[PDB]
């Protein structure tokens, strides 16, 4: 094969990234643990708190964006009801 | 799904293919029965067939 | 720390006995995932392949 | 993009301003606190992106235990946020180790970098 | 835009098919195709529906045999190239009234009434909308609102200046069955007719639906747990970091 | 070494799906991906047995739709699903670009990887206005009229190049003759642009929820991704599904039900739901070649992200203006799809016009002007002297 | 390292066409796979442009493309390039074929790449099946007819399987529409498969005249053989356009220029030439199933070749014996193609069934009796003892 531009990424037993020495893991066999029962208290806590971090960032722009919308578009009912007529034709032309 | 249920049919092996294919041939009949029935018996009175019956003068 | 000693894994670990509880589930939710997904095949298959059948409009015999 | 000469020139500056500083530096706090990459064991140089020759410089020179150390540092980070978890309040890096020990290896090789582009493209002027 | 040029929106009626697990009511449908044919075939076509899909539906196959026989279709030419007519069969499409567009136009001073096999999916509102106009004429246009000589007030149409007028007045069709004739029966009626036309698939959508819908959901959660079992080991695995003693 | 690896085309097979090595930490927003390469294969499998019942003939067109809902043997099944596929595939490419914006996915070193996936994005908006067109319903031959003569614009050459692609004075036989050939073929075209959209990925891997190297800790594609993968696609399908069975004429246009009338555009004619924001954009522009203009360059300006973000850090995981203002650009874009659903009326035309400049402000200042100011913060937060 | 190595996308256009280093000593009979190459292009192209202007209905076909031959601009040249493109794609891939039986170029390391070729025969075979069905003119529609009834041989579900096909009870509507619809589907699934026939090529490389090695004196595919390829493209294109300006119809049936009868054969029916001498194989057979079972067999037995060659050298340049037969293999398989075009009466019967004989006999008896004594030929001709 002809020789290819290197990247940052390798393959297993050549990944690119630094020596590692001093790390140790440890796992435990999915056959040897509890049957995902472990899932509410241990999650449902967890959930919601994630959100509680993110929700703002979110909500705030949403919500600047509804109220902008909400607004046109009474603004927009009353130009084209009776009572808005007038301001209608002002605006309009 | 109960261990002890599950290893009288299985002893600790997955299903095998073989298996798994004839149990979707009988999951298929059974379930399509199954549904239809539910199905007709929710919507009595409205079907074809009910109205059909109906119209015996 | 010495890595002789193996960090605390007890809130995952099965206590009780029985060491195939986790096998058993495992197995059937695998099973019935296959089992169920053969079946959506077959009927997808079978889906395209009968819209190569005839249609109600040629099945008109004069 | 921005070349961390720049962020530096720009930064020092208002760090050396009694003004600027007053009113500057607190929002950074609070900026770099709702950031929330201490709450991952990250430290803010493990944050820059690496794919880069200057960075590649830069790590190549870290000293060997510090190395051995970011990786760490990332590994750790990685884990925990596979989990959907912060890690507990005591593993959180705390300011006074929220360090730039990456930052002058970064600077030098930029520095080395920029003087080399510009011998590169040299005038003469008879 | 105005409330006039919008049209008054059509409120919700509480049709028996309406809801995931719910059928057309096939008594409804057949008392409609009776409306369809007394009063609405009159102006409007169903071009895309054929005799034989009334059969099982709504009509036996002999009760649809003998509605097909009572229309001609050209048959083939015969040895002598002459053009001859045949009675309807179960392969022929419901005719029209109208033989052209000039001729349909003609006989509704400019307008076209649409073909009616598509409607209930070709408007906004569906059968509420349908049911709503039928039934939504007023004996006289709202004050100040002047009508084009020809035309009739709707609110439920756009514009409110409609080319068809009121057609269904209490008792005009006998039905087979007992039912009382009022206008908004027959509105009822002709509505469902109409939406089985438009959606001939529906009775059995549904019901491949719910055993889509019932597979589809166990499988999801099915995935689930079998992708947490196969994350186990991962998700719960442990680093620690002793700092290597320094040489090289 | 094994057969999957030795052999010539099982080691791409394996390179690709079974050892590529993926990031640990990668989320569900990763999942989209494999979620499109399953639209597009929903969209061609659905649409060439269609294809078997279809008659492209303007006169025909509409009826062989009818056809194959009433007369073929599942055939509404295969109709919804690939009507109501189309707007899923959009919906899922909108949140794979969004990921992508999310977490600086379009820096380098994956530069190729996105410029491919803007192209690919061009090609799936062009196939899907042509298969839209085949109905032949009203809003097929008056969105065929509208956006062919968008290259009317084009100045001089503009006239001609519009009676080219009509085949005649105004769209007739010869245009959805052709639109239906053309349909069948982009969607080919596409798969190989998914292909080089992988070789580009596949050199680099994928990037991570944290912005930082993958390359200490690596797990392989399968089991864990294939598993995590399949979760998705049966959420993907039990959603369409719902759509397809019990509400599959929700996302489209009633006018669409009715056959196509040269003589009369229906007052309520909309947009496929999906080209909203980019209508309203062009919608904002009092000018006919401005507006073209403009709509067009709100998908190029996609390209110029890797060069107006100037942090020094991967993705707005730990960036809080960042954060907030990519949300205002994902509301912001919402808000031109609903304007766009919109008659031209005070006042909305003002909020369109509004919107339009905040999206174009995102890529070309908002982005380049914060990412400068965060650099900047996360220097004095912590350095001092 | 160069841009063309470098680059993702270049490298592998490098690596195929450009620095791919080929034995210095190949001949001209290797330019044939690029020229095939060419043909799956043309057809493509040509395929697509016609496309625009024609109609699947069995009502419309013909005339639709009487309107290609009259109305559309250049339309007959796209037609008549796309018919005569076809013969011309099959006259190359059978010496391309042959190419491989005289060079020995399906023995190891290269059985895959040949296998991918046998496929890429019955794809293309029945592509121009497909295509020839869509002008619906009398050979059309008896060659639908015909063909699709080859499975009603298959026991049980024969005529089952027949009655899908046609998506009726007779080749109608249904028929000529689905096979319009799979016309365009197939070249692109051919393409994909010459894809993996490049990919089984380029790892072991292209074998050479004299059946060694090609290891110690390789040049580079660009310039040596990008110019040498010019020379075969240009007299291709040289030939073709001769019978395309000066002879269009004389690789065809005039009977196709008369619009289906589906209650009239013709006396006058004959297959399309390059599939007489498979369709003389099939009349050789006195019963239906193994009449059909031994066609089949006729391109399956192409497979048998690498496990039959004994030989313990590849190709036949310096094999007497060999080339001989080769040679009598050839004609005979010129002559089975004459013999279907002939009418089925003596002696042309017993000269069919003997002919098919020596095809088959050939692969099974021929190759490996012969390759086997020219092995001890070899030996006992120089050593002592
Ligand atoms: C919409 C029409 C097109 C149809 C296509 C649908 C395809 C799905 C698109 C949704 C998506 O991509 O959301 C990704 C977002 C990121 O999540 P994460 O990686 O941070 O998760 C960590 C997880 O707990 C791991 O948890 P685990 O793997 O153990 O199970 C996760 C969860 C996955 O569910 C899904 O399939 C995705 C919703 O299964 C459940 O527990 C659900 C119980 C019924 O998932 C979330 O956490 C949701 C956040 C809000 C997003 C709203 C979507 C905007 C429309
Ligand atoms: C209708 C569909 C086909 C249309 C396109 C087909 C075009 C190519 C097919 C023919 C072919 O592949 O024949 C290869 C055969 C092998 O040849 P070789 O490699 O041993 O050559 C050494 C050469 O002198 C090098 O010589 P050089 O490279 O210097 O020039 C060679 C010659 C090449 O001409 C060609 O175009 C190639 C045939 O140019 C000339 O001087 C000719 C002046 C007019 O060349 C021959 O000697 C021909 C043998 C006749 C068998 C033909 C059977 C066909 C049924
Ligand atoms: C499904 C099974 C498919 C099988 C299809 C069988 C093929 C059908 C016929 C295809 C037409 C072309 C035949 C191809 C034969 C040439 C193959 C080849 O590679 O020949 C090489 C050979 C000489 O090469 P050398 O290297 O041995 O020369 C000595 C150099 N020192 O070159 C030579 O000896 C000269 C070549 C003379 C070719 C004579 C061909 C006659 C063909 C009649 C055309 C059909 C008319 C209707
Ligand atoms: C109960 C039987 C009938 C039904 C269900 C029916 C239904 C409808 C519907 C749904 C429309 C479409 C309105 C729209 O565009 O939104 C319509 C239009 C029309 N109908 Fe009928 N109709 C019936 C009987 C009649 C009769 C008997 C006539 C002729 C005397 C008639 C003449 C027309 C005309 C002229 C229009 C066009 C209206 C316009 O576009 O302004 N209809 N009808
Ligand atoms: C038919 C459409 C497409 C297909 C099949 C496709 C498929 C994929 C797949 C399988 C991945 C890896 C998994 C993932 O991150 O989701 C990927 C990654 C990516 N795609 Fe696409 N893609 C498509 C369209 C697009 C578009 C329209 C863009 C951008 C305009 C794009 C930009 C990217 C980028 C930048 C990544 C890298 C994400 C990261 O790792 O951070 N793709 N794509
Ligand atoms: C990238 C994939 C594709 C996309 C995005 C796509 C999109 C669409 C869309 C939006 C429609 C209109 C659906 C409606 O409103 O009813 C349509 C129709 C159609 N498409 Fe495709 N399509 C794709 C691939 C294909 C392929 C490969 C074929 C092959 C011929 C095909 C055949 C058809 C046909 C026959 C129709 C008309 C029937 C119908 O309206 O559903 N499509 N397509
Ligand atoms: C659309 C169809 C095909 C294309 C585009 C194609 C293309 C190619 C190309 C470019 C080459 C290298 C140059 C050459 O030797 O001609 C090649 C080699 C080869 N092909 Fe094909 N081919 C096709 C069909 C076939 C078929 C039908 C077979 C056999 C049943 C086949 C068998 C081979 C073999 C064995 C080689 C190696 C020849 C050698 O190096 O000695 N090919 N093909
Ligand atoms: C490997 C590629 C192809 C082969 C071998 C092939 C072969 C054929 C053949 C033998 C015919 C009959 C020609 C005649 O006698 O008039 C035909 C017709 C046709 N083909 Fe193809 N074709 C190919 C690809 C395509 C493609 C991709 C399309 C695209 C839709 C296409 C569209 C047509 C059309 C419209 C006709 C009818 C007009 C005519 O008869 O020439 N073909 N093809
Ligand atoms: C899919 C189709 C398969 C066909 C395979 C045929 C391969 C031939 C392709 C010719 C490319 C030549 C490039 C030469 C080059 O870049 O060298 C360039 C010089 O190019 C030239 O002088 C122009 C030559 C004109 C060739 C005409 C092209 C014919 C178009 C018809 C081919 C249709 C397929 C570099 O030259 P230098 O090495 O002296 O610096
Ligand atoms: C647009 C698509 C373009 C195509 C891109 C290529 C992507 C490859 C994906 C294909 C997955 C299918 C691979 C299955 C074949 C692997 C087995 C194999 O190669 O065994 C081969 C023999 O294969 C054949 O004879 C026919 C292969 C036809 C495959 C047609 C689908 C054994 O090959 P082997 O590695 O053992 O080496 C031989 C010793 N010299
Ligand atoms: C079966 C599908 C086909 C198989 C795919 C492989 C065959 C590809 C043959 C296509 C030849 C066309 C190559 C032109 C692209 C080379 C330039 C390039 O990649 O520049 C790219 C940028 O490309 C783009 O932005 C868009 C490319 C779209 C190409 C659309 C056809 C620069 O990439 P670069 O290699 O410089 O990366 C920097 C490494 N330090
Ligand atoms: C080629 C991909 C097409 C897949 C579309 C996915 C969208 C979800 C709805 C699809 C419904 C079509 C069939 C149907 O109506 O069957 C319905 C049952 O559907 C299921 O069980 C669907 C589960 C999906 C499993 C699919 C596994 C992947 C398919 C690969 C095939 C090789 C009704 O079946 P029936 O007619 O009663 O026999
Ligand atoms: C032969 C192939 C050809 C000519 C391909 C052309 C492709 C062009 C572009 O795709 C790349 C184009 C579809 C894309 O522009 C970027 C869309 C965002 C255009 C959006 C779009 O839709 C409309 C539409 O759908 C309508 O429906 C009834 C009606 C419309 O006005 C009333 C519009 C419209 O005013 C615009 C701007
Ligand atoms: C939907 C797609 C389908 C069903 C594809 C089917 C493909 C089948 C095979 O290709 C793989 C098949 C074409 C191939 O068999 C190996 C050919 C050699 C068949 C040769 C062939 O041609 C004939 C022909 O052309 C005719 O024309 C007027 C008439 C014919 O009898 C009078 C024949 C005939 O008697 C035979 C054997
Ligand atoms: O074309 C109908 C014709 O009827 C009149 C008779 O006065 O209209 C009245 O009756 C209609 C039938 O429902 C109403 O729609 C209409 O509002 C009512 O005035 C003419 O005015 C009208 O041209």
């Amino acid at each position: 094969g002809p020789p290819s531009g290197k990247t940052y990424m390798g393959w297993w037993g050549h990944m690119g990234g630094p020596k590692q020495k001093g790390i140790t893991s440890y796992a435990v066999s999915p056959y040897a643990q509890k049957p995902l029962q472990g899932i509410f208290h241990n999650a449902v806590f967890n959930s919601f708190r994630r959100f509680k971090s993110q929700f703002l960032y979110v909500l705030i722009p949403a919500g600047i964006y509804w109220y902008w919308w909400k607004n046109g578009n009474e603004y927009n009912e009353f130009l084209y009801s009776k009572a808005g007529r007038e301001e209608l034709e002002r605006v309009n032309v | 799904s109960f261990s002890s249920l599950y290893k009288t049919f299985f002893k600790r092996n997955a299903v095998f293919v073989g298996t798994i294919f004839a149990g979707a041939f009988v999951f298929q009949t059974v379930f399509d029965t199954a549904i239809t029935s539910w199905y007709e018996n929710h919507n009595k009175g409205k079907l074809w067939k009910d109205v059909k019956a109906r119209i015996a003068a | 720390k010495s890595t002789y000693r193996t960090p605390n894994f007890d809130d995952v670990l099965k206590e009780n006995n029985d060491a195939d509880k986790g096998r058993s589930y495992a197995y059937f939710m695998v099973g019935a995932m296959g089992l169920l997904s053969s079946a959506g095949a077959k009927s997808t298959v079978e889906t395209f392949i009968s819209s190569m059948t005839a249609t109600a409009d040629v099945l008109a015999m004069a | 993009p921005q070349s961390f000469t720049s962020i530096a020139r720009i930064g020092d500056y208002i760090l050396k301003s009694p003004v600027l500083s007053k009113l500057c530096v607190p929002v950074a706090n609070q900026f770099i606190n709702l950031a929330g990459y201490k709450k991952l064991g990250l430290k803010f140089d493990d944050l820059i992106a690496e794919e880069n020759p200057i960075m590649q410089t830069a790590l190549r020179r870290l000293p060997e235990d510090e190395s051995y150390a970011r990786a760490y540092r990332i590994i750790r980070a990685h884990q925990t946020e596979l989990t959907h978890h912060l890690l507990p309040r005591n593993e959180w890096i705390k300011a006074q180790e929220d360090v730039p020990y990456l930052l002058p290896y970064i600077l030098e090789a930029e520095a080395a970098a920029k003087e080399k582009d510009e011998l590169d493209n040299i005038e003469v002027s008879k | 835009m105005t409330a006039a040029e919008h049209g008054l929106h059509a409120p919700a009626y509480a049709w028996s098919h309406n809801g995931p697990f719910e059928t057309f009511d096939h008594a409804s449908i057949r008392r409609g195709y009776q409306v369809y044919r007394e009063v609405c075939a009159a102006c409007h076509s169903l071009d895309r529906v054929a005799w034989r899909t009334l059969v099982g539906v709504s009509h036996t196959n002999e009760e649809v045999r003998n509605m097909a026989e009572e229309f001609e279709y050209d048959d083939e030419p015969d040895e002598q190239g002459n053009p001859k007519k045949r009675p309807g069969k179960l392969s022929d499409y419901i005719p029209g009234p109208y033989p052209n567009e000039q001729a349909a136009r003609a006989a509704n001073q400019g307008a076209l009434p649409p073909d009616l096999s598509l409607i209930v999916k070709a408007r906004h509102g569906g059968c509420d909308y349908i049911f709503s106009l039928l039934t939504g004429y007023p004996d006289e246009p709202p004050a100040g609102v002047a009508l084009p000589p020809g035309s009739n007030y709707n609110p439920y149409f756009p514009g409110g200046s409609i080319a068809m007028a009121r057609v269904l007045f209490d008792d005009m069709v006998e039905y087979e069955d007992g039912t009382p004739a009022t206008t908004s029966q027959m509105a009822k009626d002709v509505t469902t007719f109409l939406n089985w036309c438009a959606e001939p698939e529906h009775d059995e959508r549904k019901r491949l639906g719910l055993k889509t819908v019932i597979i589809l959901s166990s499988l999801y959660l099915l995935s689930i747990w079998v992708k947490k079992f196969k994350w186990a080991g991962i998700k719960t695995r442990k680093f620690v970091f002793n700092p290597p003693k320094p040489r090289k | 070494m094994a057969f999957r690896k030795s052999n010539v085309y099982l080691s791409l097979v394996n390179s690709y799906i079974i050892d590529s090595p993926q990031p640990s930490s990668i989320n569900y927003w990763w999942n989209m991906g494999s979620l499109l390469g399953l639209c597009l294969v929903i969209q061609i499998v659905t649409g060439i047995f269609m294809a078997m019942h279809y008659s492209s003939n303007i006169e025909l067109a509409f009826s062989s739709v009818e056809h194959i809902m009433r007369d073929v043997h599942n055939g509404y099944i295969l109709r919804y699903l690939h009507a109501n596929g189309a707007s899923f595939f959009f919906m899922v490419m909108f949140m794979h670009m969004a990921k992508g914006l999310y977490y600086g996915s379009y820096r380098s070193p994956r530069v190729t990887l996105w410029n491919v996936g803007v192209i690919i994005f061009i090609l799936t908006i062009a196939t899907a206005f042509l298969g839209y067109c085949c109905v032949y319903g009203q809003m097929s031959h008056w969105g065929a009229t509208v956006i062919t003569n968008l290259f009317s614009a084009i100045p001089f050459v503009g006239n001609d190049i519009v009676s080219w692609l009509w085949g005649g004075f105004s769209v007739s036989n010869p245009t959805i003759q052709r639109f239906f050939a053309l349909h069948y073929l982009v969607p080919f075209i596409i798969a190989a642009m998914v292909i080089m959209h992988l070789m580009a990925l596949h050199i680099h891997g994928s990037s991570n929820p944290l912005g930082i190297t993958g390359n200490l800790d690596r797990i392989p594609m399968h089991s864990y991704f294939i598993f995590k993968d399949l979760v998705t696609v049966f959420l993907f399908m039990l959603i369409l599904a719902l759509f397809v069975f019990y509400s599959p004429n929700t996302l489209g246009h009633p006018d669409n039900y009715i056959p196509g009338n040269p003589l009369v555009t229906p007052a309520s004619i909309v947009p496929e739901w999906y080209l909203l924001p980019f209508y309203a954009i062009l919608r904002s522009i009092p000018d006919k070649l401005l507006g073209v203009i403009t709509m067009f360059a709100a998908i190029l300006v996609l390209l110029v992200l890797p060069f107006t973000d100037r942090s020094v850090v991967r993705g707005n995981t730990f960036k809080v203006l960042s954060k907030f203002f990519f949300f205002i650009f994902v509301f912001n874009f919402v808000l031109l799809g609903q304007i766009g659903a919109c008659h031209v009326e005070v006042p909305y035309v003002l909020m369109g016009q509004i919107a339009t400049f905040i999206y174009f402000a995102y890529f070309l200042i908002i982005v380049p002007v914060i990412s400068t100011i965060e650099n900047v913060l996360f220097y004095i937060g912590r350095v001092n002297k």
